[PDB]
């Protein structure tokens, strides 16, 4: 019941869902087989959000992992857990495109969609009661933020009641890895903003901050930012598929969260995260983990949430608690910076209590922003993309492939145009 | 076992076509003699009219 | 319980017959002495009751060198001491000597023989014929032979393996005469004739088996090889067998077009086979190639009608569809109009034998095709330019006409050539 | 179920073929004989047994060359038919391997080239080699390339071009077929490497310490540069680069597509383990105005993309601290209409080394791919020398008497002066 079914494309997004899944099968207590060892009776009561039941008890992921090319899921699929994702869902290309967007979004990839969302509506109609899609990709890619977004048109114009959240990782100016990255990141936002009923934005250079920084530990790797990006994920839906004080879905969140419709971008956070020297030093307490939430260095983005008044924030506190300090807090907080809080909207913090804590840590808290310090990932993405199409710099391959410069006009107004109001309720005054 | 059966098979089928390659390896040697005795053969009838 | 008899009559004829008798001796382990050292021999082999194997082969020439040279070779315990026919003057090249004067002589106790071999057949598939199309004496006795069996026998399959001259190489002067009177004469009585000129053979051994001076015996090696992979399917077990009333069922939309040509493959040197994969894909396309027929005529320059292919070995019908669909989607062939199926396909498991001392190895694969198409049209044409360019001057006519021959034989077969070629020109015409 | 075809044409292209082929099959495993005692399906085939069949082919006039192949030690490891040999040698003329004498060796290669793509399945592209000092390899490669151009079409091609030094030259008429081939080429090749013999002889006598350097150490040299390019599509790495995923990032419009190449680092043994060989020191000298096999000096001009492979245990964040340094060096300065220009690629696989030879093995590698407006003082050189021998129409009789029009020279000379204007043009700012 009200269950949710996994999307993933590109190498990003495959190798997130990959910690992702692994997370949640320890935290299920699934065996890499696929067989139940949980010691909690509640471990298997809702286990069927995130799994199918085949005969012989044995859950299976309802998770769909595409790509133009199959490097990425043949070298995920000997990894652990890897042998849990159905072979059927797999589907793969033999071209690739070359983190081009125009190749991944125009020639390739719409001959290609037809088997994965196939499978795709398969699989939603076999769900017994649909309550939306989750979708994990990067925009830094041209391949991934081309087929991603298309795929999320085309199950858009078919299930126009459902939710659907995609977390997107946009190329940040500090750490670049392709040249090409303000094209496709310009391509995907402006495909984006028109469908995505949430996003939530990712910077891999936050999370090198905050690794370097919070848990103080010399070598950081890919697999320990997937772990966070998991952590973080799973918190977005703790009291959904485990009890709590607060049952607040995606759809309560989405209530609670957008004001106007085309404000769909948020930032997340999670906490608590200690170093192993001051692990046995933190007194674990509802007061310091959400004050240690809302500092603005414990996000996972470049924009500074103090540059900005926040539209609404939303906390989602894990484990075994009672509301009382909590609200208090929560009112506390709230008057306390009501400066960087948009005075139009009073009691601009929701509160949600899941009663399990995350497995090996007592309590925990999820934090969703609003805010109106977003605009400068846009502004810097926008400043790129003009400065490397003034002089129609490797404009060739688009051109090449049916597309013309008169879209690429189009999106750079667009996404000026959402700057513009994304950035006007700042200034309103009441 | 299927797998096995099938890499077996095409294993054997290598060594097996280890050999229309050095047959003619010699059959090559050989054709390359056979034209060299053709040009002596030539030689010696030129000697011998002269 | 099955049976087919193999004449050879001519020098030609019999260097080839002997050829093919090694090698089937070989694939069926029959020493050369024919004992055994230590069932599927009834095809070409009889029992006697007790120890040796007699042939199913009969042996005419009326120059006895060669029959000479085989009774005192290592093969003179095999073949029985009466069925060599062999005479005492040779024809000299003169289709008329072996046709009118001293063939006749010869015929009759070539028919005590052949029917004393047929009365020991119970289940006798037909007769293959082998000549050299060159030489008088052996156009002369095949063309008689044909002629007294199409009228003993009747319906009785007759297949002949004719070896037709070069378009421009040539051993004698006067052979385009007695080749397009034997042509003619055999064009209404043989059901299946087969082109194996030398010319092609030649180019195939100094390209692929990288042989630069041949000799007759890897030419006759290689036409073993051929009729060795035709006639498998009879005595081997496959998952697909053709019998030889199966040819002209597939290969022969009208009688009077009974004259196709025959590849093989991988006729290739043993020098670069071990070191590829021998795939059937590459294996039937090098089969298909032009510049591998093993007779010196272009399929670019006319449609196919039909091919009858084999394969032996441990192909997969799989495969060979893929194959077979591949060179369907290649534009270079094209089929005639009123054909959208050509193709018949045999498969066998026996792989090919191979001869020590040869030039051929052994593979786990091969293929034989019989292909039938319009483009045959050329050679005909040039042996009637040939023919008419010494007719414009009756040379050489005086040599034929004190043997009994009409002057008017000749016009007779020119109209048939001429008669053939436009059949050839109005069955290649779309509808 | 990725495959490469290699051609090498000219006695230089064989002889650096040769070179890459020792490299390749040392750092697979293959024995000289090709013995084994599935990454190799990139650069091998599988022939059945033992050995692997190269996707190379070699073609020459001059049968010298050729027949000391064919009795080498590799005389089991090449089929004999791809290697064609020709009778008579160009003797240095372009006009006589275009026109007279290659017609007829062209359709047995072109015959040779599509039974060995017939084979393959998932065909990248092809790379070519060819000393553009002489005449019959610059002609059979121009000839070859306007051939494959029209037969295949939209597959990628690779040439590794050797230009003349600015002032070292072995011939006295290797401007003409130098210019007559980059004119052939200019329309024809997608991307042009530059591999003047000067800047690796400067590399071999400061680096390598080598008096009486020969041209084995250029090709391995060479060698080690083409398996740094091509190990990402047969090794497994954190960031894979296909050989598609090239003129995104280095190409901003088709004309220009001519780049230099630099390799670090570069040591002897003997003094090799000294010093750590960082992340950043050998980025440094990778970027170096030293460090590069082309002679041309990156100071005189912009920089306009960068595409550089690391091979070893590289960690991202050295690398994107490393590009941070970089950017902030004020030497190195790049266009303006380009934000970012710094394409990175990573490899587990570190670099093999080759018994008996000069370069010592290193831990870690990096190989830059680099386009710059700076390329133009060769061209402007070339065009000054052939200029000055064509004012008085020196050495034109032997071309004109090979079936070779009068005005083809002014063509090229056109072409070459349309070049440089482009460059000019693009090297200018908004
Ligand atoms: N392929 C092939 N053809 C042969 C061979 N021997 C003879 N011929 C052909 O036969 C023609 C001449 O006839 P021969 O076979 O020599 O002798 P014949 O057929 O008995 O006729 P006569 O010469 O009159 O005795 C030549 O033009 C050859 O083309 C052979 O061993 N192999
Ligand atoms: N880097 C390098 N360049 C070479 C090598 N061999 C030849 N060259 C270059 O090739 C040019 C001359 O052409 P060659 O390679 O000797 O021979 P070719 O390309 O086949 O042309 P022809 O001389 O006409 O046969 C010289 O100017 C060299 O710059 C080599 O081993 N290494
Ligand atoms: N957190 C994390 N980020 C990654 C990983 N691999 C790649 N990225 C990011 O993804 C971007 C490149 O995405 P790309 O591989 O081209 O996506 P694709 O084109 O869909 O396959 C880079 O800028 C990286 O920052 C990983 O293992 N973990
Ligand atoms: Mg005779
Ligand atoms: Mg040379």
């Amino acid at each position: 019941m009200r269950e949710i079914v996994h999307i993933q494309g590109g190498q990003c997004g495959n190798q997130i869902g990959a910690k992702f899944w692994e997370v949640i099968s320890d935290e299920h207590g699934i065996d890499p087989t696929g067989t139940y060892h949980g010691d909690s009776d509640l471990q298997l009561e809702r286990i069927n959000v995130y799994y199918n039941e085949a005969t012989g008890g044995r859950y299976v992921p309802r998770a769909i992992l595409m790509d133009l090319e199959p490097g990425t899921m043949d070298s995920v699929r000997a990894g652990p857990f890897g042998q849990l994702f159905r072979p059927d869902n797999f589907v793969f290309g033999q071209t690739g495109a070359g983190n081009n967007w125009a190749k991944g979004h125009y020639t390739e990839g719409a001959e290609l969609i037809d088997s994965v969302l196939d499978v795709v509506r398969k699989e939603a109609e076999g769900c017994d009661c649909l309550q939306g899609f989750q979708i994990t990709h990067s925009l830094g890619g041209g391949t991934g933020s081309g087929m991603g977004t298309l795929l999320i048109s085309k199950v858009r114009e078919e299930y126009p009641d459902r939710i659907m959240e995609t977390f997107s990782v946009v190329p940040s100016p500090k750490v670049s890895d392709t040249v090409v990255e303000p094209y496709n990141a310009t391509l995907s936002v402006h495909q984006l903003v028109e469908n995505a009923d949430e996003c939530m934005v990712i910077d891999n250079e936050a999370l090198y901050d905050i690794c370097f920084r919070t848990l103080k530990l010399t070598t950081p790797t890919y697999g320990d930012l997937n772990h966070l990006v998991s952590a973080a994920m799973s918190g977005v839906t703790c009291c959904l598929r485990f009890p709590g004080q607060l049952n607040s879905d995606l759809r309560k969140l989405a209530v609670n969260l957008i004001p106007f419709p085309r404000l769909h971008f948020f930032m997340i956070g999670f906490a608590p995260l200690t170093s192993r020297g001051s692990q046995q030093y933190r007194a674990l307490t509802v007061p310091e983990l959400t004050q240690q939430m809302f500092d603005a260095k414990n996000m996972m983005c470049a924009a500074d949430p103090r540059h900005g008044r926040y539209l609404t924030a939303s906390a989602l506190f894990r484990g075994r608690m009672s509301t009382k300090e909590v609200d208090e807090q929560m009112l506390n907080v709230q008057n306390k910076n009501s400066s960087y809080f948009v005075e139009w909207i009073p009691n601009n913090i929701k509160s949600s209590i899941c009663d399990i804590p995350p497995k090996g840590l007592k309590m925990a808290v999820t934090f969703v922003g609003n805010s109106t310090a977003i605009q400068e990932m846009f502004k810097r993405v926008a400043e790129q993309f003009t400065a490397m199409f003034r002089r129609k710099a490797f404009l060739h391959w688009y051109t090449g492939e049916g597309m013309d410069e008169m879209e690429f006009t189009e999106a750079e107004s667009n996404m000026n145009d959402l700057v513009s109001e994304y950035q006007q309720y700042q200034d309103a005054t009441a | 076992h299927k797998a096995l059966k099938k890499k077996s098979d095409q294993k054997k089928l290598l060594d097996e076509i280890f050999e229309a390659n050095q047959n003619a390896i010699l059959v090559k040697q050989k054709r390359v003699q056979e034209e060299k005795v053709e040009e002596e053969k030539i030689v010696k009838y030129n000697l011998e009219k002269a | 319980m099955r049976e087919v008899i193999s004449i050879h009559v001519g020098q030609g004829g019999i260097q080839v017959g002997n050829a093919c008798w090694e090698l089937f001796c070989l694939e069926h382990g029959i020493q050369p002495d024919g004992q055994m050292p230590s069932d599927a021999f009834n095809t070409f082999f009889s029992e006697t009751g007790a120890g040796k194997h007699v042939p199913r082969a009969v042996f005419l020439d009326l120059e006895p060198t060669v029959i000479d040279e085989v009774r005192t070779g290592t093969y003179r315990q095999l073949f029985h001491p009466e069925q060599l026919i062999s005479g005492k003057e040779d024809a000299a090249n003169n289709f008329a000597r072996g046709h009118y004067t001293i063939g006749k002589e010869i015929v009759d106790l070539c028919l005590d023989r052949i029917r004393k071999l047929a009365d020991n057949c119970t289940g006798l598939q037909g007769f293959l014929v082998f000549n050299s199309v060159g030489g008088g004496t052996g156009s002369g006795l095949g063309s008689l032979l044909l002629e007294r069996l199409s009228v003993d026998y009747g319906k009785k399959s007759k297949l002949g393996f004719t070896i037709y001259p070069s378009p421009q190489v040539s051993t004698a002067v006067v052979e385009p005469y007695n080749s397009i009177l034997s042509t003619h004469s055999l064009l209404e009585h043989t059901d299946v004739a087969v082109m194996l000129d030398n010319e092609a053979i030649y180019d195939i051994c100094r390209r692929n088996l990288d042989i630069e001076r041949p000799t007759y015996t890897n030419l006759n090696r290689l036409i073993a090889q051929v009729i060795s992979s035709l006639t498998a399917s009879l005595r081997f077990d496959g998952a697909l067998n053709v019998d030889i009333t199966e040819f002209q069922t597939n290969l022969v939309p009208y009688p009077r077009i009974h004259f196709m040509l025959s590849s093989y493959a991988p006729i290739i040197s043993a020098e670069k086979a071990y070191h590829e994969q021998l795939s059937v894909a590459e294996i039937t396309n090098s089969a298909f190639e032009p510049a591998n027929m093993m007779a010196k005529c272009d399929p670019r320059h006319g449609k196919y009608m039909a091919c009858s292919m084999m394969y032996r070995g441990d192909v997969v019908p799989k495969d060979v569809n893929a194959s077979i669909a591949t060179i369907k989607t290649k534009r270079t062939i094209q089929f005639v109009d009123w054909c959208p199926t050509g193709f018949k396909v045999g498969i066998n498991y026996q792989p090919p034998t191979v001869v020590p001392g040869g030039d051929l190895a052994k593979v786990m694969r091969a293929v034989c095709m019989i292909s039938n198409s319009t483009a045959i049209a050329e050679v005909f044409s040039r042996l009637d330019h040939k023919f008419d360019l010494m007719y414009a001057k009756r040379a050489f006519v005086h040599w034929y006409v004190g043997e009994g021959m009409e002057e008017g034989e000749f016009s007779e077969a020119r109209e048939d050539l001429a008669a053939l070629e436009k059949d050839y020109e109005e069955v290649g015409i779309e509808t």
